[PDB]
């Protein structure tokens, strides 16, 4: 979160928190009412955000679901959508934490080692998160879509 | 860190005697299998990622250590596994070439089971993974070479237990 | 909530510190061979 | 460059060795001496150390 | 009961494995000296009627209170049983040398022998010496260094079967201690 | 109906072994039938004679030098005019069965020896013995055994063709009838001269009393304690030699048990038992994260099925098919083998292994604290500051006696 | 474990004799025959995941009705257990070639199988369609040697004779 | 063993009383719903061969390590053995429901099952899970709320016999814990 | 046993040949009569299998209430434990005879024996009879005045070893009284 790494920043520097750090912990907690509303929208829209998320993913990447693709059959396609439910969950954590620190140490650190070791095309799962982003930002206003989309594209950046 | 030749020289040196017929008798036995070990270490270097991918999918891929709460849930924790399994398949390759498991306890076994208990890593699932990794290694290098590479896997599993 | 929790800090942590007691590499507490036996009070002739 | 010392990040993240141990092993590594030891002189290597 | 083939089966069932190329080199080397093992059992069972009188009477000349009255080799019925369990133990050790694993030793011979010898009042420390003279004889017969009868053999090393039969008598001497 | 009929009903027409004896511990070890053939070699007559002397004398040293009254009863059997039932009746009427198991035996030790020798089982209830007590005291011992082997029990489960054996019959009509069985037929070593203690009470191993344990278990309903049914035990002799992950064989009792080791072990087996009851309510539905999308990822993936081998050409390459039952669901070899690796990777099974592993370590550590006053202790632990107090002044538990002098 | 050792040390132990020349001669057969039957224990181990894959789908190609609801192979989890069981029967045949007899089959797979397949309503004829497909997929000098194909098949149709 | 009539007889023989009219109001009410007890225990016995396979395999889906090699329900002997005591317990509970008294359960089925299952290495917490699935089924078949089979019954209440068969299943849970 | 005399360490790398800082003067003085002491313990432990069986049956045939049912030596577990404890006591006098002092006996064998035998109901008046036979047996064997068995010692004297070992047996016999 912004609270924990604004601390560990000033922790390492042998000092307390500046006004630049304490006027933002202050500014973040007054932002906390609006963050829970945004995460509350994505919380009980996972049925559509995931299922329509895998909608565009297969239309854009039919190789991964075609015979020979990693997510082929009734089995892998279920797990094919399971990971999108994971990453959609971590974005709800990042929105409430005000940072990608929850998304950092979960689903991002060493993610290329996992998916390379699973045979999954890491570029394909990046395409899946982008398809979820258009569904997510379509569910919110412009002021919110600059945030909810904002955490997806960070996940897109670290996932390639 | 001794190979079969280093261990033979040490025991023959530690009594201050020369290399008699019994010391050279084992050394000739090691040189006979010298051709087998390199080809065994050859294919294992080639299929390092494929062997580890086969072991985890065959032993602990879908068990509930893989699911939330299990010991392998987060991506950092999953990525630590294949990093961790790489050492077992790698150091076992060194023991297979050196013909002596001294390198394992020198560089792998000591402080290992005492470390997994600290992190809370399940030793039971770890040995199963190495056992499954031993099973696929016998596929590649053959039977007798698998017997050689397999002889150091369970050495890790025994001491890690 | 899973029983075999783990160690570490930051996100992806189970609420238990690293090493179960915040020590990664624990200094040992055992004595050597002959005075682990000396404390036992049974290996006296040994 | 995608370099990796997985063994050293192992033994330092667990606390099995210090940062000073992790720093010394980095210095005696071969990716170091290929970088800051081979292309230079023992004179210049001392200052870069 | 198990043998040396099916000990590595139930070890390979413990790791849900097939018996692949790693474990068969342990067993093809076991049948490589399979002619050596049968040359080692044949040295035991050919002197087995004489080894049991050699070993029980060696226990008597060390601990002569057994044949003292009130002892445990005094009554002549009670002497004839002590010649019997000298050779039932040698029957089950020779099965364990034959099978290559000490399961039949540790499920039929030693299965309750400790509470047998307490409840018969048999001295246990003299049962160690009845067993361990047969350990020192069988490692003399298998290495063919018995000091009054040499058997004919194709020459070569045999010291692994000597320590294998010494490992089966220590399994007996620890289970009844 | 998994078992159609017990062993006490005879095997009907269509089996060589009864249905309970197939999947019990009958097939593993040496407690089988060695039923005599029609005409047989005198070596094969010696095989059926050696099993009778093992069974009805209970591993006793029969001392083949004498075989004094035996060789008349042998020669009636070697002719063939004596049945194996009539041989095992005639051996139970001799003097060398009387001087072993009757001249020094209590009438509880004698009845419990005739159940092991003549029949297979143990005595089940109390009034089953009280028939055979009152039948001996009014008719005598020669009319006891004649009224003991000619009931409805022996002629069905052995007939007049086979020798008796230990009847691992699967269905046990009390559950303690398996417990007293394995406590009587005490392993492959122990004989009944040893088990009744007739040698140690004997004057030079002769004419001693055959006293009995387990007399408190036949009067009151009380089970056998587990150490007599797991250590000196025929289940160790007909052992499957499995990989049993809770190992049923008990550890030998340790010297120098401490109360500090037990008092954390009892808290550990309460920790796992309270954590097992939480984790078993969440099993198989909420522990499967891929289960929630199986209703959709099974119907998203039902598009453009391929009937022969070859299609999904995908722009003109091969990329074919497998079309089996497994790989039409996309599964692999690592997908059915994931059930075999469910001991170290499971969570509910992760608790129940260490629950029964540490309770089995508890039940031999707590039972090793039956030795109190002169026992030399030790301190194998590093004498840490963790210590429970000795606060046992007043009532803390007090099991509810609402009738204190109710009169 | 019914084997060549555990018949000559089970009959001698019931007789109370030392292992004579009749029982040392029986384990001389455990040196000549075991050169071939361990080769069929090694080829079956190194290729087990492709044999059961080629055999377990012949259970469902022959009996396609198992994927109907209410039947035995109705969902994903019950299909994976059906491939698991043919991996079990192919594992005990690998255990029986390396023991020397039918020991791991008569104790671990066969005994009690007619009571679980009737209670759980599994068709036992579907099991022998998978094993008899494996017996007829066996090319004798291509899969293994000529003699190792005799040893591997003779435990296979023994298992067929047990289930039928 | 006893039944519901002969339970109050040994209760009345402890004070040497005759069986008078104040005692017999329970027993005259016992035969007043004696049609319901046979109508209850018919529903368990008509589904008993699928009640065990619903329960022992329902223990498997909760604890899937039992079918892994090592777990105590792995081998076809062990699964046929665990199914065998699945229906021994279901036989004696249906005996106890029929007699209406728990005496036939506790001297013939449960007397010493705890010390037996310790000796075989059977995990005692998993057998409660086999019993409690059979507890939830016998109270479902009696009240006819089984979600895939309804049987024909006369209209009326039945939850007393659902409670009685529930108390005969927790005696199995308390005996082996 | 092996702490009862001191052994000099002559090789290097020991820490006791050089930085020993002592030689054990109390036990360097007991090899000044060491062969005569070692023959005396060899006179006991070569008859220790027979001395315990004669002494335990000695107090049986003088006080016959112990093998009566209800007595403390009727059952087989108690009769095996009574023959075990005399054997343990005869070993611990043979430590104290060998080491030349009773300091091994009073803490490993006698510390907490009178509280044990009243916690088990062991008759203390009969157990002191059982060691006075072994007091009288051991002075016959050390002085070589046993009636049925002699041993070929050297020519000399062994009183003041017989009265040394007789001073240990009443030291046992008053520690349980
Ligand atoms: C299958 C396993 C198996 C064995 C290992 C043997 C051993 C054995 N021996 C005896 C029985 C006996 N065993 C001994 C033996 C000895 N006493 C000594 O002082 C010596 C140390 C030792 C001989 C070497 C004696 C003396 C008896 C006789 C007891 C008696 O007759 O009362 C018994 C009790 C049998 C009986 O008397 O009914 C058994 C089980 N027999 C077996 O069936
Ligand atoms: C006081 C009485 C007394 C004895 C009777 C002997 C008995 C005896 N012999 C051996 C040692 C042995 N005992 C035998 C036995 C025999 N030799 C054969 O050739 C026959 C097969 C069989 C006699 C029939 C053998 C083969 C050895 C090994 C060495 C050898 O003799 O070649 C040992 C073990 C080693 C030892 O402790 O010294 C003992 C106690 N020693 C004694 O102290
Ligand atoms: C049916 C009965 C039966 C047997 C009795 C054995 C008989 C036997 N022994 C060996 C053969 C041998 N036996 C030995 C064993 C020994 N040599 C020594 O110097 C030691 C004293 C002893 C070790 C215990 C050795 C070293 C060989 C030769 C190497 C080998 O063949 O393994 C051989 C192979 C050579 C030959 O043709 O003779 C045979 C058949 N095998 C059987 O099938
Ligand atoms: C350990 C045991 C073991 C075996 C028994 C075989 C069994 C076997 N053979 C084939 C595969 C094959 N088997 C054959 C052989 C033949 N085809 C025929 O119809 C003739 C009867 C026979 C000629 C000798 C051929 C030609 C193929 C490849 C094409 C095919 O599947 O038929 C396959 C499918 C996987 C593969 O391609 O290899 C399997 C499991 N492999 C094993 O590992
Ligand atoms: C030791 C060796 C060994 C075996 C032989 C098997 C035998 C076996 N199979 C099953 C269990 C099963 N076996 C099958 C198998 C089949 N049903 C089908 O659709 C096909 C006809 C067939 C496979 C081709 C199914 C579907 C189950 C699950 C039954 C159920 O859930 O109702 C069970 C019950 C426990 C379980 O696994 O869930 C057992 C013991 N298991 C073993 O451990
Ligand atoms: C008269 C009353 C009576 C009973 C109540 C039952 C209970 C019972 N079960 C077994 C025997 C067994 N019982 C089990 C049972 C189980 N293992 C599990 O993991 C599950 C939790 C559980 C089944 C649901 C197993 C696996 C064995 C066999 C163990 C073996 O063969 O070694 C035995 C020993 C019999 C034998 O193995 O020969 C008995 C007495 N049988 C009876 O006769
Ligand atoms: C992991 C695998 C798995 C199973 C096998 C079942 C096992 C199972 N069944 C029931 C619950 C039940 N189980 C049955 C049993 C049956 N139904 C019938 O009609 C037949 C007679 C018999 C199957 C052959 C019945 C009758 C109920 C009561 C509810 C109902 O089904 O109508 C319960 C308790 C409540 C519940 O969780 O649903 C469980 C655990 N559940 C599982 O999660
Ligand atoms: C030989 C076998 C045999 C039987 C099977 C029963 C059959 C049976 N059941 C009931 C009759 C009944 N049975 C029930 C029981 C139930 N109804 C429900 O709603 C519940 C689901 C279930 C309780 C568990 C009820 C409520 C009646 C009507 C009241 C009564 O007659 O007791 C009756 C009396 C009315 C009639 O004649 O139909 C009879 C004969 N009796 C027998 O002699
Ligand atoms: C190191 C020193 C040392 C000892 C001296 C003994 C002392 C001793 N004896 C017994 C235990 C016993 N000791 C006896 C012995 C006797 N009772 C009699 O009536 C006879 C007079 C006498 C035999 C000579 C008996 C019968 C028991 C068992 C008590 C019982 O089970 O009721 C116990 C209890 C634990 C046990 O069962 O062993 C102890 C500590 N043990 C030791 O560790
Ligand atoms: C009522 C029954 C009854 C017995 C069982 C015996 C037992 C017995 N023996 C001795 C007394 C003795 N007991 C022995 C013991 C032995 N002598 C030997 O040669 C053997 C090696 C060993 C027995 C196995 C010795 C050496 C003496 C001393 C007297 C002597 O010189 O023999 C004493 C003590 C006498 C005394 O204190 O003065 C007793 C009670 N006597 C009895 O009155
Ligand atoms: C919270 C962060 C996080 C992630 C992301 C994660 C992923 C993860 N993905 C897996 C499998 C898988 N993942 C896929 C995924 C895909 N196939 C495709 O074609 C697509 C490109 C892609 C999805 C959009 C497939 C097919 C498998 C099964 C692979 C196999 O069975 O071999 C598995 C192994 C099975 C399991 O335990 O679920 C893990 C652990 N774990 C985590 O903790
Ligand atoms: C060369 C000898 C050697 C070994 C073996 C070694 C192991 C080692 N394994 C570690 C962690 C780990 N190891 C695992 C492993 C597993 N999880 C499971 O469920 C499986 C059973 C298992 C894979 C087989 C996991 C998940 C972690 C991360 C733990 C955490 O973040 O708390 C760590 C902590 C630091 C790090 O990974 O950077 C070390 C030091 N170090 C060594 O020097």
């Amino acid at each position: 979160s912004i609270v924990t790494k604004s601390i560990v920043n000033a922790d390492a520097e042998a000092r307390y928190l500046s006004p630049g750090e304490l006027d933002r912990i202050k500014s973040f907690v007054l932002s906390g009412q609006r963050r829970l509303r945004i995460a509350q929208t994505l919380t009980e829209n996972r049925e559509r955000i995931v299922k329509q998320g895998g909608q565009q993913l297969f239309q854009r990447r039919p190789d991964v679901v075609s015979p020979g693709g990693n997510a082929y059959g009734e089995e892998m396609t279920a797990t094919c959508l399971r990971d999108l439910d994971y990453y959609l969950r971590l974005v709800t954590y990042g929105i409430i934490a005000g940072d990608v620190t929850p998304i950092e140490e979960i689903g991002l650190v060493g993610v290329k080692e996992m998916y390379s070791a699973l045979g999954t095309p890491i570029s394909g799962v990046a395409e899946g998160i982008r398809c979820m982003k258009d569904v997510a930002c379509s569910l919110l206003s412009g002021e919110d879509a600059a945030e909810v989309g904002f955490y997806f594209d960070y996940t897109l950046a670290a996932m390639q | 860190m001794q190979d079969a030749i280093t261990s033979v020289i040490n025991a023959a040196d530690v009594q201050g005697k020369y290399l008699d017929a019994n010391s050279v008798e084992k050394l000739r036995g090691y040189f006979q299998t010298g051709e087998l070990r390199v080809r065994a270490a050859a294919t294992i270097a080639a299929n390092a990622a494929t062997i580890i991918k086969e072991a985890v999918a065959k032993s602990l891929l879908y068990s509930d250590i893989t699911r939330p709460g299990g010991n392998m849930y987060t991506t950092r924790r999953y990525a630590a596994c294949i990093r961790d399994l790489d050492y077992y398949l790698r150091y076992a390759t060194y023991g297979m070439l050196a013909g002596d498991p001294s390198i394992l306890d020198e560089r792998v076994l000591n402080g290992l089971k005492e470390t997994y208990n600290s992190l809370g890593v399940p030793i039971g699932a770890t040995i199963q993974a190495i056992q499954a990794m031993k099973e696929v290694t016998g596929s590649l290098v053959g039977s007798d070479a698998g017997k050689e590479m397999g002889l150091y896997f369970d050495y890790i599993c025994s001491g890690l237990s | 909530r899973t029983a075999y929790p783990y160690t570490g800090s930051g996100y992806g942590s189970a609420g238990v510190p690293y090493g179960q007691d915040t020590y990664g590499y624990k200094a040992t507490t055992a004595k050597s061979i002959t005075e682990t036996a000396a404390q036992a009070g049974v290996f006296n002739t040994f | 460059y995608g370099f990796s010392f997985s063994v050293l990040e192992s033994q330092v993240k667990n606390g099995q060795i210090s940062i000073k141990e992790f720093v010394r092993s980095l210095g005696k590594s071969s990716v170091y001496q290929k970088q800051f030891y081979q292309p230079y002189v023992n004179s210049r290597v001392v200052e870069l150390a | 009961m198990l043998d040396a083939f099916s000990r590595v089966v139930v070890n390979s069932d413990a790791k849900a494995a097939y018996v692949g190329g790693s474990d068969l080199q342990a067993l093809k080397s076991f049948i490589a000296d399979g002619n050596k093992r049968l040359d080692a059992v044949n040295s035991i069972v050919s002197n087995a009627s004489c080894m049991v009188s050699d070993a029980v009477s060696g226990m008597i000349c060390e601990n002569p209170g057994l044949i003292s009255p009130g002892g445990n080799c005094y009554t002549n019925r009670r002497m004839a049983a002590c010649l019997r369990d000298g050779e039932i133990i040698l029957r089950y050790v020779s099965y364990a040398l034959l099978a290559g694993d000490a399961s039949v030793l540790e499920d039929r011979c030693l299965n309750g022998l400790k509470e047998t010898y307490i409840a018969l009042g048999v001295p246990t420390n003299s049962s160690i010496r009845a067993v361990s003279i047969m350990k020192a004889q069988a490692v003399a017969f298998i290495t063919n260094t018995a000091t009054e009868r040499k058997m004919s053999f194709a020459a070569g090393d045999c010291t692994s079967l000597a320590s294998e039969v010494a490992s089966y008598f220590d399994r007996v001497g620890a289970a009844i201690s | 109906k998994v078992v159609d009929r017990l062993d006490s009903q005879p095997s009907a027409a269509f089996e060589q072994t009864k249905q309970v004896y197939t999947f019990s511990r009958y097939i593993l070890g040496p407690h089988r039938a060695v039923v005599a053939p029609v005409a047989m070699d005198p070596s094969e007559k010696e095989v059926v004679l050696r099993a009778v002397y093992r069974q009805v004398f209970g591993n006793a040293y029969i001392m083949e030098e004498e075989r004094a009254e035996l060789r008349v009863m042998e020669s009636q059997f070697l002719l063939g005019e004596l049945s194996v039932k009539e041989l095992v009746r005639a051996l139970a009427k001799s003097s060398t069965y009387k001087v072993r198991f009757f001249e020094g035996a209590v009438q509880y030790r004698f009845i419990e020896l005739c159940f092991k020798h003549l029949l297979g089982r143990a005595p089940d209830n109390h009034e089953e013995i009280a028939v055979h007590m009152r039948k001996y005291q009014q008719e005598g011992y020669d009319a006891e055994i004649d009224s003991y082997l000619d009931a409805g029990e022996y002629d069905n489960v052995f007939g007049d063709d086979t020798v008796p054996f230990l009847r691992f019959r699967g269905v046990y009509t009390p559950c303690d009838s398996f417990n007293r069985q394995c406590a009587l037929q005490g392993g492959w070593a122990n004989s009944d001269k040893a088990m009744g203690g007739a040698a140690l009470s004997g004057y030079n191993g002769s004419d001693g009393r055959q006293m009995s344990t387990m007399i408190g278990n036949y009067i009151s309903g009380k089970p056998i304690p587990y150490e007599k049914v797991a250590a000196d035990t025929p289940l160790k002799s007909t052992a499957p030699n499995w990989y049993a992950r809770p190992n049923p064989a008990l550890a030998p009792q340790p010297a120098y048990v401490s109360a500090k080791e037990i008092a954390e072990l009892r808290s550990r087996v309460s920790k796992l038992e309270a954590a097992w009851s939480v984790a078993v309510k969440q099993s198989a539905a909420a522990k499967d994260t891929v289960e929630t999308w199986r209703a959709a990822a099974k119907e998203m993936a039902a598009m453009r099925g391929i009937s022969p081998m070859g299609e999904a050409y995908f722009g003109g390459i091969a990329q074919k098919v497998d079309n089996g039952a497994l790989a039409q669901l996309g599964n692999k070899a690592s997908s059915y083998k994931k059930y075999l690796y469910a001991i170290e990777t499971d969570e509910v099974s992760r608790l129940e292994v260490d629950l029964e592993e540490a309770k089995g370590q508890l039940r031999v550590l707590e039972a090793a604290m039956a030795k109190s006053t002169p026992m030399t202790r030790t301190a194998e632990f590093k004498t840490l500051t963790k210590n429970v107090a000795a606060v046992t002044a007043a009532e803390k538990a007090d099991p509810l006696s609402k009738r204190p002098r109710i009169s | 474990m019914k084997s060549v050792i555990t018949t000559v040390v089970s009959a001698a132990d019931a007789a109370g004799r030392f292992p004579s020349n009749s029982d040392l001669e029986s384990i001389q057969g455990n040196i000549q025959r075991s050169a071939a039957r361990l080769e069929a224990a090694e080829k079956l181990a190194g290729n087990h995941e492709a044999v059961v894959k080629e055999a377990g789908d012949a259970c469902f190609a022959k009996y396609a009705y198992l994927k109907n609801p209410g039947e035995a192979g109705e969902n994903q989890e019950k299909i994976n257990k059906c491939y698991r069981d043919v991996d079990h029967y192919m594992r005990l045949v690998n255990y029986c070639l390396v023991v020397g007899g039918t020991g791991p089959l008569d104790e671990w797979g066969i005994a009690g199988a007619r009571e679980v397949y009737r209670t759980l309503n599994l068709p036992t004829s579907a099991y022998v369609a998978s094993i008899a497909y494996t017996r007829d997929r066996l090319c004798v000098p291509r899969d293994m040697s000529a003699q190792a194909g005799v040893e591997f098949s003779a435990y296979l149709d023994y298992l067929i004779n047990a289930l039928s």
